[PDB]
């Protein structure tokens, strides 16, 4: 009982000191598990989602929403482990440009989700507001049948999750381009909207 | 005296608390009630108005104070999720702060790690208010050695 | 003395200046009567009007204290309400920019903006004369302060210039300059008459809904 939604309490500095309850170092310990348990827990998410769902698009957007539920998370943690707690520290840059949160997910996120660093990053041509997020060797979902794509929305789930809390609303899909040796390949294309673009087009 | 508050994107507040000196046991003389939660909403416009610029009237996540109203010293914070840690400066004469940008920009790095550590709670979500009693021992603390 | 003559002769000029100003009013269109204490002419009362201005602006220079910056203020209503329909008046503009800079500091070049810095320096001899007796007229003989007016002198600056900026991406006003000068406005405020205190806090309404300053 301290705050509520309906005051607020004046209490004076320089007072007692208060017990002692709970706290954590924020910082992490390096941690490592099999990839064999997360893919069991990958696959009961979606085997309880393809059972309580009847049909794709609304399956597609609860996955996007597990998704969402941890970048919303991740964005504060990753960004204050990047800038460094009770040793002294200072604070990132905080980028606002479209063109360098995805430079901070293509290096930073996917080498924090995953072993390795995202594989290419290039924008559209045909279009403005069109952004290609690309790996070769999707890791969280290479135990499906590959003609099926709405098990790889929960990855960008997480990045839509990434980028409306960080200021930029957005929307995603994920496509399979079967480009090369990599017979999936996943795609993943970012839609923006109008009213962050010219934004960004009124600061020249 | 200094009222601090987290207020959240859609213009809600998830932490307040007003903490005084002990010498004034009651603090800010009727402004209390109603300017406070006004002018703080007032600096919130200005706030949003500076979130978005690059070179400021560096590093973009503390900001100086803010403006100056009726002789109250309103300083700014912004975290990385794009919650304000807005935090007004009270006193009977005229406040200097900038002076405690040695101190009180700790202060605000240690309390984004709070609050970090209060958002990773999974059952916590956004806009929700801060209902924990632990918080207010280790925000005042903070309040205590960051004076 | 040559200080009463001199101060009477500077009120004669600010009532020659606002008689001036006043005479052309509604652009004369067709007003050839008898035209008593008037010219009611195309442009003649506003050439009479600069010409007061003028002479005022040099008995106010050499009488160098309220009234000096009301004929600094009033070469520039000369100026704009003459703008209002076809001017060409450099030359009035070069005898103001010539006392501004032998009493004050002008350092500007700018089209429309050398009024903004002719108020915001005409803001400063009030400001310098404050410290002065309070009381110099009869018709606020048992007033309070000249602040009543003074709050005037910024809305009618800030109503004469938040309209410059029209929504763009090339703006002439920033909007934190004009802010942070309505930041310093919230003086004592607190006693005054309540249909001024509606129409003033209307037009910081104003100002605030068309700079999108919403809360």
């Amino acid at each position: 009982t301290v705050g509520p939604k309906q005051a607020i309490t004046s209490e004076a500095s320089t007072t007692y000191i208060p017990s002692r309850i709970y706290s954590e170092s924020l910082l992490f310990k390096r941690q490592e598990a099999s990839l064999s348990a997360m893919a069991f827990l990958f696959q009961e998410m979606i085997s309880q989602l393809h059972r309580t769902c009847k049909t794709a698009g609304d399956f597609e957007t609860k996955l996007s929403d597990y998704g969402h539920n941890i970048g919303i998370r991740l964005l504060e943690l990753l960004n204050f482990r990047a800038s460094s707690s009770n040793y002294i520290t200072k604070m990132r840059r905080r980028d606002l440009k479209i063109l360098d949160i995805l430079q901070f997910i293509h290096g930073t996120l996917w080498s924090y989700l995953f072993n390795h660093v995202s594989d290419d990053l290039v924008k559209s041509s045909e279009r403005d507001n069109e952004y290609m997020i690309v790996d070769n060797f999707p890791t969280l979902t290479q135990f499906i049948p590959g003609e099926n794509v709405s098990c790889e929305y929960f990855v960008c789930g997480i990045i839509k999750g990434f980028l409306f809390n960080a200021g930029f609303p957005c929307g995603v899909t994920a496509h399979r381009m079967p480009q090369g040796g990599h017979s999936q390949r996943t795609v993943y294309l970012i839609q923006f909207d109008r009213q962050v673009l010219d934004r960004e087009g009124l600061r020249f | 005296p200094q009222y601090f508050a987290i207020i959240g994107k859609k213009d809600n507040p998830v932490y307040e608390i007003e903490f005084t000196n002990a010498e004034n046991p009651q603090g800010f003389p009727q402004d209390l009630k109603e300017l406070n939660p006004f002018i703080l909403h007032a600096s919130l416009d200005i706030v949003e108005d500076l979130q978005w610029q690059i070179n400021p009237t560096t590093d973009n996540c503390y900001l100086g104070k803010v403006d100056h109203f009726y002789g109250l010293a309103i300083t700014a914070y912004i975290s990385y999720s794009g919650m304000k840690f807005v935090m007004i400066h009270g006193n009977s004469a005229n406040s200097s702060v900038v002076i405690d940008d040695n101190n009180m920009r700790s202060f605000y790095q240690e309390v984004h790690e709070l609050y970090v550590k209060t958002l990773m709670n999974p059952f916590y979500k956004i806009t929700d208010p801060i209902r924990s009693p632990a918080f207010d021992s280790r925000v005042r603390t903070l309040a205590r050695k960051h004076l | 003395n040559r200080s009463q003559q001199k101060s009477l002769g500077r009120q004669m000029k600010i009532l020659g200046n606002f008689q001036l100003l006043a005479g052309r009013y509604v652009d004369a269109l067709n007003s050839f009567v008898d035209a008593i204490t008037t010219l009611y002419k195309v442009r003649d009362y506003l050439w009479l009007g600069s010409a007061l201005d003028g002479i005022s602006i040099c008995f106010l220079l050499l009488s160098y204290n309220s009234i000096s910056i009301a004929a600094m203020q009033s070469p520039r209503n000369s100026i704009m309400s003459l703008s209002a329909p076809a001017l060409n008046i450099d030359v009035e503009n070069i005898n103001l920019p010539l006392l501004i800079k032998c009493i004050s500091d002008k350092v500007l070049y700018y089209y429309d903006l050398s009024l903004m810095h002719n108020s915001e320096y005409a803001p400063q001899v009030v400001y310098c004369e404050f410290l002065l007796k309070t009381l110099t007229f009869m018709t606020s003989c048992y007033k309070s302060s000249e602040f009543s007016k003074d709050v005037l002198d910024n809305i009618v600056k800030n109503q004469h210039r938040a309209l410059s900026d029209i929504p763009n991406s090339p703006m002439f006003p920033r909007f934190e300059v004009y802010f942070y000068s309505n930041k310093l406005f919230e003086l004592q405020l607190k006693e005054m008459q309540v249909e001024a205190q509606i129409k003033i806090y209307s037009t910081m309404a104003e100002v605030y809904r068309l700079l999108g300053y919403k809360r």
